[PDB]
């Protein structure tokens, strides 16, 4: 989209895969949906330097909404869970340094039942800029016509950009087209900052697997559409969280880096792991993610359960990611001629590598016929930066 | 439902031994688009030629239960 | 099998999952499959207190053997990954107090195109027992007909009671019998100390899910059957890899003790993490897997992505696992009356329940009408273990 703004991907934090649509708060009153959650995210974001990081927008996913609209037809929050008020809640976001993202659907109702902006698609968008809101996650759930979907979407779309307000507009719009139609991405770039490709994320090693497969499969159609402003999103990060292995994480880590993708965090930042926010706040790896020429990565090779990822980085570097997909045995050593990087030109004539995940680590100067030779875990990533000629006298 | 499970763990183990056994399925649902008469025929090996190392990926992280769950054999 | 042997389940490691079948020493000597790999293994488990937790048989899985045999018929290991000899190697493992194992195959080739036992069953057989074999492992690849897998395994067996050594004999019988026939697991028990029932294990989640979905469906065929000396193999342990979550691994460790399994790890021992230490040696829970009484737990619940096992233990003590099988969201509640528990006897009138995973606490005293609540976390395993009116002083 042309608002100005997604110029790098964009960093935050939701709350949909670790916490879902939970509404009892008499029981959970430390895990369910209310702006006391958000409200402690939104200190830690700041305290664990998470906002230092790169991260900025607490977003807000599903199961917000009281059951019915207010009388003037606008959306209103759950009294019992947001009793201040979305405004409030972006005042105190806004007043952290922070930016607030919120959710809502093409459809008659969102995913979990709540009322959605069908027919409403003005009003909401100038609630939604009432409040101060600076993201919007635009699901597409319970929709009957691919019409009315990308009438929905465009009508959004414009509907906020009528409002003067600068937003961040997600979209899920070539989410649920995906089994009937082939997107025709020029126009989802056109009007939407970031998109929804492939099926939601769980906290498990098959959707890692399963969104980086279909991400490599469709690579011809989807790599050339991003670029500053409009990105492929692979939903949410999950590190941090019960079902993946560290291997798996450093594996989602790395390829979201490649991949140019939005790292929208879901975790509980209140108990997270130290090794985990050493990953996901790697100062190396997230500037392969907010890279300023913004190109996305795709897969250069596959084969012997061996994936070989690179993407294009500014300044006549690359970023080379390398996955294991053997999910038996041990350290697999992976030899491949660093003339085959970056098109011929990324190691002509000498390229110095230095090893970013799963440990930051130099590897020398390679010459352009020579090897380059590393051991990699199973299930794991080892990703590594290529720098070129454009480098000091000085080594 | 069972012996869709028996049947797809079957299925599944067959390619977990790299057998490229791959080609061999594609040749053999290639030979299944001539069920569908002389129309659809072509149809059914154009659909086939792409879609086919993608979506045999999507089942071979796919639980054979959760397989059978979602062609509607058991849930 | 009355050999005397494996009243308990099997403690021990292998190399198959971790090592495989690394033939490559030039490049990767560290890892690849030689007696040094084998004698570093058994330092460690002496070292780092692996013996005194139960682990012994130190096994070796395939890819030992020469491509072929010796001019007097025998088997015979690789001149160059093995230049000492196996019985040196047996030696080795039983000056630091441990047992040895060993691998072999009924058909015509093992599972890697190493030369088989089919027609060298007894020259083998004894072969092992001069080595110092304490445990064998028998596969079934490449075999013809299923009357030569039965035969092969009944001769095997008779074998190894022939040459009088204290032997561990290790099937994979109904694992290749099944794919063909039902097989008959009393012939099975008479024959084998522990046997191979699903496909081979990987460093996944998913094959954890297999392998528990497999044995909760035919929970009826194979509970009863397992008792002292014979017991159902899932496959190896695979704790302290690359592809497990914690609370996937807590979710191994509480099951394989549940389903009174053997122990027999696979990873490497020179490079485990502590926490994979601390739940591989977890007193109370190899206690669970280690019980006199030998009778193997069962699938008791399964709903809502929730799955409730549970096994009789000595002194009419019981041992419960919940599963969290949702692998979305946080941690989710879980409320059971304990009157459902243990056929309805485990807690009448009152029970101490003790939680062992993922961390050990007290949960204090329940009665016969209580209900417990407890918290699973996703892809995770709560194991407990709870008391009847058999203490006293601990009662107070
Ligand atoms: C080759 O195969 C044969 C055939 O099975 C084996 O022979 C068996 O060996 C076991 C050795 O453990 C024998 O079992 C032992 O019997 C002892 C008493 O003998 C008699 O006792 C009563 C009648 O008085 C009968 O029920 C019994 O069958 C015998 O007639 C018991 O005291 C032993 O118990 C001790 O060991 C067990 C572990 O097995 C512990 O659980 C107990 O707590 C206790 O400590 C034991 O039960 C068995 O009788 C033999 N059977 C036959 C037919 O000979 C060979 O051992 C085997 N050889 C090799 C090398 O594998
Ligand atoms: C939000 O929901 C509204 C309707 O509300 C819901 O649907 C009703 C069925 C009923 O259950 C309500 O109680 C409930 O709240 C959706 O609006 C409907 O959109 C469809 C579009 O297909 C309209 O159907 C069309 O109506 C035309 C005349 O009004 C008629 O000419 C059309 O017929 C042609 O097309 C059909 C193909 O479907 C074909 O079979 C015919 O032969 C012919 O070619 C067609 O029937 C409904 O009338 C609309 N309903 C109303 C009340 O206006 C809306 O789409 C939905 N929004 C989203 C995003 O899903
Ligand atoms: C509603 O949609 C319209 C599109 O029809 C959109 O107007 C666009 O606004 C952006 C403002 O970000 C304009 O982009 C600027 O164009 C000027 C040249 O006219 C450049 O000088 C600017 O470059 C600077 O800023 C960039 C960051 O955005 C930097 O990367 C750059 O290096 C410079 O520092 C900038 O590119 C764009 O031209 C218009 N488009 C049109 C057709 O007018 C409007 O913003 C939308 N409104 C809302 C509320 O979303
Ligand atoms: C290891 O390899 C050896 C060598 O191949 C193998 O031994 C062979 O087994 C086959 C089993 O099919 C034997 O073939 C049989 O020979 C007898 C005569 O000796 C025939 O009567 C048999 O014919 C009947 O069965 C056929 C089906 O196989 C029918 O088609 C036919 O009409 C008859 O009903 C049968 O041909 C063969 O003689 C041996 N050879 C030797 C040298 O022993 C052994 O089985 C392999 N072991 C394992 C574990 O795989
Ligand atoms: C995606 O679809 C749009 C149509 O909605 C295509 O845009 C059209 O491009 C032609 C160029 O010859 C223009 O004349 C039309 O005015 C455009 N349509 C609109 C509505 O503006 C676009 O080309 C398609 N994308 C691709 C890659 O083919
Ligand atoms: C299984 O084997 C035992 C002894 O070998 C025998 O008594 C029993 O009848 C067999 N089961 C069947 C179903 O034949």
């Amino acid at each position: 989209l042309d608002n100005g703004l997604a110029r790098t991907p964009t960093m935050g934090w939701l709350h949909w895969e670790r916490f879902m649509c939970n509404l009892d708060c008499q029981e959970e009153p430390d895990s369910c949906i209310s702006e006391k959650l958000f409200m402690e995210m939104a200190e830690l974001m700041v305290s664990e330097g998470w906002k230092d990081a790169g991260y900025e927008y607490l977003c807000i996913d599903d199961c917000w909404m009281a059951p019915q609209r207010d009388s003037e037809g606008r959306l209103q929050a759950d009294p019992q869970r947001f009793p201040h008020g979305i405004r409030q809640l972006a005042n105190y976001v806004h007043s952290k340094g922070l930016k607030l993202g919120i959710y809502a659907d093409v459809g008659n109702k969102t995913c979990a039942g709540f009322p959605g902006s069908f027919g409403y698609y003005d009003i909401d968008a100038q609630t939604f800029a009432d409040w101060g809101v600076d993201l919007l996650k635009f699901a597409g759930c319970y929709c009957d016509s691919l019409e009315n979907l990308a009438d929905g979407y465009k009508h959004m779309s414009l509907a906020l950009n009528r409002t003067g307000r600068s937003i961040v507009y997600s979209c899920e719009w070539p989410l649920y087209m995906w089994p009937f139609q082939k997107p025709n991405y020029t126009e989802i770039r056109q009007y939407c900052n970031h998109w929804r490709n492939f099926a939601d994320i769980d906290d498990s090693w098959k959707s890692i697997k399963s969104i980086l497969d279909w991400t490599s499969f469709n690579q011809e159609r989807i790599v050339d559409v991003a670029g500053p402003g409009g990105w492929n999103d692979p939903d949410m990060l999950v590190i941090g969280n019960f079902g993946l292995s560290w291997n798996q994480q450093v594996t989602q880590m790395a390829l979201w880096a490649i991949m140019a993708a939005p790292l929208f965090m879901s975790n509980d930042l209140r108990h997270i792991s130290p090794q985990a926010k050493a990953l996901l706040q790697d100062k190396d790896v997230i500037a392969i993610n907010q890279d300023p020429l913004g190109k996305q990565g795709y897969q250069l090779r596959q084969g012997d359960n061996f994936e070989v990822w690179e993407r294009p980085l500014s300044g006549l570097a690359w970023a080379v990611a390398m996955i294991n997909r053997q999910e038996i045995g041990g350290p697999r050593s992976y030899t491949i001629a660093v003339a085959s990087l970056g098109k011929g030109v990324a190691c002509n004539p000498a390229c110095f590598i230095t090893q970013l995940l799963p440990v930051k680590r130099k590897l020398g100067f390679y010459e352009w016929t020579s090897r380059l030779r590393s051991h990699i875990n199973p299930t794991g990533t080892v990703l590594l930066q290529l720098e070129n000629t454009m480098q000091m006298s000085l080594k | 439902c069972q012996d869709c499970i028996q049947m797809v763990t079957d299925i599944q183990t067959a390619v977990r031994t790299n057998s490229t056994f791959v080609q061999a399925l594609v040749e053999h649902v290639k030979e299944e688009c001539d069920r569908l008469g002389p129309g659809m025929a072509d149809i059914c090996k154009n659909y086939i030629s792409q879609y086919s190392e993608i979506a045999i990926q999507m089942m071979m992280h796919m639980q054979p239960k959760e397989i059978c769950a979602l062609v509607g054999f058991c849930d």
